[PDB]
């Protein structure tokens, strides 16, 4: 009953990205006024990647799990490819959603006045064109593989390559801004509980610290989380260690993250009350 | 002082407004449902109007 | 003598009050009782406008039934052409807290006003072809909220100094002042014939004006809150009001008391505008929950719902020959909506 | 239907030229911060007004480091029941000015302006913005708490039982009496703030004068701290 259970809980996790990316994705079509922010540009951005992982990637690796072998002959490199591509998309939104949100919060007048959606396009280009050219131009080359089913490993070079670029980089902004984030955060709630001890002093804290700790704890662990045990392995690997199964374990644990994607990013009262007129209408 | 102008005007205009005539309210409800009967034709809101001679097509 | 006038005064109310009761025979839901209901009414937007940066305070249609100026917290009154979506104008004002706006009946002129407590008229048809101010009328000590032209050399507005006045326009005086109310004036209707005009104040108290003897002739009292809008019957001799408590009423001017109250168990929200169908038959008002509700006037029942603002809907209007209705809103746009 | 096409094409025409410059003027209304100034006759709001420059509402347009600013004061022939009080429910913030002097003048004029600012942070149309309070004449306070027999206890019996919090930043030169006076005002106006704060808008005092050239740039470093705490609240972190 074990590939029972493996083929449910595969279809599940498919269903879920597929179904939470696409309601996303729908909650901005309906409204109109969710399309006049920025900030939902980038998170669409980030929706629209995730669903190229539900779709163009996933299936195809949980076939091959369940049947035990690679039945797609020479589909091999255009998968590849494709895994690259969307896994460095989603990480790549990521980063450029800490960076914006750092704008805004950090320099609020100069974001107002510089952040037209020229920019943001822009932005999202950057990011797709860099997602393209590291996965599509050296795997049709060949240049993925080491010069001496679909169960290979990653040439040495290629790996460290690809990794600093996906995912080490980006790791390092993230903290950055978050970190920067959490500093002004923390200046704001001592300058509020300041003048709410004089009030109460004249008449006669820990909760939101607690809350901003838990909003960054949870934006950072989970990334952190679902992606870091791959790009380590994805490393050791090429040197070699592990069997083939560990690994396969820990790339679905990273393409898992597409499915929290939703209620991470796309999931504030804008979002979640649009997620309810299109449930039932009621 | 200007209290008792204020109170002298506002007892004035009450004067005037308990001096018009009424009618029933029976009469008044039948003239209100009578015009609409007469022009129940003509509203293009009460009774759709075919595309044909609507200029919001 | 302040307590002889007191008495006086409610001895005088007492009386009226009991003319009033007397002369109720019958209701008006007893009398329409056998009439054939409406069934559902269902509209359906047939223009959006856009174009407006800011939340839109009031429209007005002109007498050709195609044309419909508006105006929003931006500075700006646009005039559309509402067949085909197109915009005929565009006019920047000097104050940004406009409130009210009206489209002459020649089809030469637009009024508009506001917290700059100044009426402003714009000539439409000039030789530059360019629209510009030709006059502002100056004596009101509060904010303007409501406008309507008489003809292309009168207006009458109402104020937020509880005071209605009748202009002059090419002069720029005050030809008559309208006083009695004791809240601030929110709305204004003109009879058809130019003769007569109701205002609904802060007061809770409707007031029938004589436009050239300058007196008011009736009061009409039963709302608990503010009154919002105003609105006249097609035949003349009756009106609407739409106020703060979420309900609204018709009173008849010759019975001289309310006759049908228009309100809701699920409606907690006040109404911002008014207004009726070219047959009288329908009664259209605007909410703060977003949408607007169609009644039967001589039912008190809901015959349907426009619904698709998504803010307030802050104005209301029906063409002059009933072919289509325009709603603005908060959210910055207008809608036309037809059978 | 020559005429027709005609007449459709110069509509066109007209209409793409309305909206260019409907263009420019979404530029500009993006740019900008709208102010509601209240206050009472006796403040010096009037002379705020006039440093901050150089009939019916009228307003001031002003600009610093390339951010628009445009205030509007609404002392017009008004009155009690503010119904106009829901056309600012979308303003930047409110700037609210005290005259903190006129505690003795007469049933006060300081508690005149402390039930207003009560009125206005609880009305319901401004439930979301920001009050930048002015505690303005400060220097007619001092000479009245220093020389002189008005006694702020015989008007504000709370008085006899206040002391000086720890948070207060006294100036080199000001008597310890002064300081005192200054922040039992500013404290009987925060109680009035934070009795009734929803966390959706908060109040910002400040200790001026009317002839001061910080009140522009208090009111800069207010607006960008209230987008700055909005910006917090949007992302769950505040
Ligand atoms: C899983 C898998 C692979 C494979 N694909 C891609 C891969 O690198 C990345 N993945 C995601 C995001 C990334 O960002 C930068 C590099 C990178 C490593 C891999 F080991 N290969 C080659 C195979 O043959 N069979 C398989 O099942």
């Amino acid at each position: 009953s074990v590939r029972i259970l493996t083929a449910c809980f595969l279809s599940l996790l498919i269903l879920s990205t597929l179904l939470g990316n696409t309601l996303v994705c729908a909650a901005v079509i309906r409204f109109r006024h969710l399309r006049s922010k920025v900030t939902n540009f980038f998170v669409i951005s980030l929706a629209v990647s995730d669903l190229l992982v539900a779709v163009l990637v996933m299936p195809w690796k949980a076939v091959a799990e369940i049947a035990g072998f690679w039945p797609f002959g020479s589909f091999c490199n255009i998968w590849v490819a494709f895994d690259i591509m969307c896994s460095t998309a989603s990480i790549l939104n990521l980063c450029v959603i800490s960076v914006d949100r750092y704008w805004a919060i950090s320099s609020p007048f100069r974001y107002e006045r510089k952040m037209t959606p020229k920019a943001a396009f822009i932005l999202i280009s950057v990011a797709w064109t860099l997602s393209v050219l590291i996965s599509f131009i050296p795997v049709q080359l060949s240049w993925h593989k080491a010069k001496p089913n679909c169960d290979s490993s990653l040439s040495r070079t290629y790996a460290i390559s690809s990794s600093v670029i996906s995912f080490y980089i980006p790791v390092a902004i993230m903290i950055v801004t978050y970190t920067r984030i959490y500093r002004i955060a923390q200046k704001q709630i001592r300058r509020i509980a300041a003048l709410e001890r004089a009030a109460v002093h004249a008449k006669n804290s820990f909760k939101r610290e607690t809350k901003v700790l838990k909003t960054l704890s949870v934006i950072m662990g989970v990334f952190v989380c679902c992606w870091l045990p791959f790009f380590i392995l994805n490393c050791i690997l090429p040197f070699c260690c592990i069997d083939s199964n560990t690994f396969d374990v820990f790339v679905w644990f990273g393409w898992a993250n597409s499915s929290l994607n939703p209620i991470i990013y796309a999931f504030n009262a804008d979002f979640r009350k649009a997620f309810s007129t299109l449930l039932g209408c009621y | 002082t200007a209290s008792i102008a204020q109170a002298r005007k506002l007892v004035e205009q009450l004067k005037m407004e308990a001096n018009i005539d009424r009618i029933k309210v029976s009469k008044a409800a039948a003239d209100l449902m009578a015009y609409c009967e007469a022009h129940a034709k003509e509203d293009p809101l009460l009774t759709p109007v075919p595309a044909s001679e609507n200029p919001f097509r | 003598e302040l307590d002889q006038l007191r008495q006086e005064a409610e001895q005088l109310k007492n009386q009226i009050r009991d003319a009033r009761k007397a002369c109720a025979d019958a209701t008006l839901s007893q009398i329409t009782n056998n009439i054939d209901p409406v069934g559902r009414i269902q509209m359906r937007t047939r223009r959006t406008l856009r174009g407006h940066l800011a939340k839109i305070y009031a429209m007005h249609w002109g007498t050709d039934s195609r044309l419909l100026v508006s105006a929003s917290q931006d500075g700006k009154l646009i005039i559309w052409d509402s067949y085909t979506t197109n915009k005929v104008h565009a006019i920047p004002l000097r104050s940004s807290w406009v409130m009210t706006c009206a489209y002459a009946p020649s089809g030469n002129y637009v009024a508009c006003g506001g917290l700059d407590n100044i009426c402003s008229i714009y000539n439409l048809k000039t030789r530059e072809g360019n629209v510009r101010v030709s006059r502002e009328l100056a004596g009101h000590t509060g904010y303007l909220s409501c406008c309507r032209f008489l003809d292309d050399n009168q207006i009458v507005t109402s104020s937020g100094d509880t005071t209605c006045a009748l202009w002059d326009i090419e002069t720029g005086q005050q030809t008559t002042t309208f006083t009695g109310h004791t809240g601030d004036v929110m709305s204004l209707s003109l009879a058809p014939d130019t003769r007569l005009f109701v205002s609904g104040a802060c007061d809770a108290s409707a007031k029938l004006w004589d436009v050239r003897e300058g007196m008011c002739r009736q009061t009409f009292t039963g709302h608990e809150s503010d009154i919002n809008a105003i609105c006249f019957f097609p035949n003349g001799n009756a009106f609407a009001t739409g106020s703060d408590d979420a309900t609204c009423r018709l009173f008849d001017l010759r019975a001289d008391q309310e006759l049908m109250t228009y309100s809701h168990d699920n409606i907690i929200c006040g109404i911002t505008s008014v207004s009726f169908s070219k047959s009288g038959r329908l009664l259209l008002a605007g909410y703060d929950d977003f949408n607007c509700n169609v009644w039967d006037a001589l039912k008190a029942d809901r015959a349907g719902v426009l619904a698709g603002h998504d803010n307030r809907v802050s104005c209301l209007g029906v063409t002059d020959d009933g072919m289509a209705v325009a709603t603005g809103s908060w959210d910055s746009f207008l809608k036309i909506w037809n059978g | 239907t020559e005429d027709q096409r005609n007449e459709e094409k110069a509509q066109r025409e007209a209409n793409k030229k309305i909206e260019k410059q409907l263009q420019k003027d979404k530029q500009v209304y993006r740019a900008t911060h709208r102010l509601l100034l209240l206050g009472a006759g006796e403040s010096g709001k009037s002379t705020i007004v006039k440093q901050m420059r150089i009939s019916g509402i009228f307003e001031t347009k002003f600009q610093v480091d390339k951010v628009n600013f445009h205030m509007f004061d609404v002392g017009a022939q008004r009155d009690e029941r503010r119904k106009w009080i829901q056309c600012f429910n979308d303003v930047t913030a409110i700037i609210f000015v005290v005259a903190s002097s006129s505690y003795n003048m007469v049933t006060n004029r300081l508690q005149e302006a402390l039930n207003l600012f009560k009125s206005i942070w609880n009305n319901r149309w401004l439930r979301t913005i920001s009050v930048i309070l002015f505690l303005n004449k400060q220097d007619l306070l001092a000479e009245k708490v220093l020389a002189g027999k008005s006694k702020i206890e015989d008007y504000f019996p709370e008085f006899a039982r206040y002391t000086t919090p720890e948070d207060a930043t006294p100036e080199p030169g000001e008597d310890p009496r002064v300081t005192r006076a200054k922040y039992f005002i500013r404290d009987e106006f925060l109680r009035i703030s934070t009795a009734s704060g929803d966390g959706r808008h908060y109040c910002y005092p400040h200790f001026t004068c009317s002839v001061d050239t910080e009140n522009i740039r208090r009111v800069f470093n207010d607006c960008r701290d209230i987008i700055q705490r909005m910006h917090l609240r949007q992302y769950e972190l505040l």
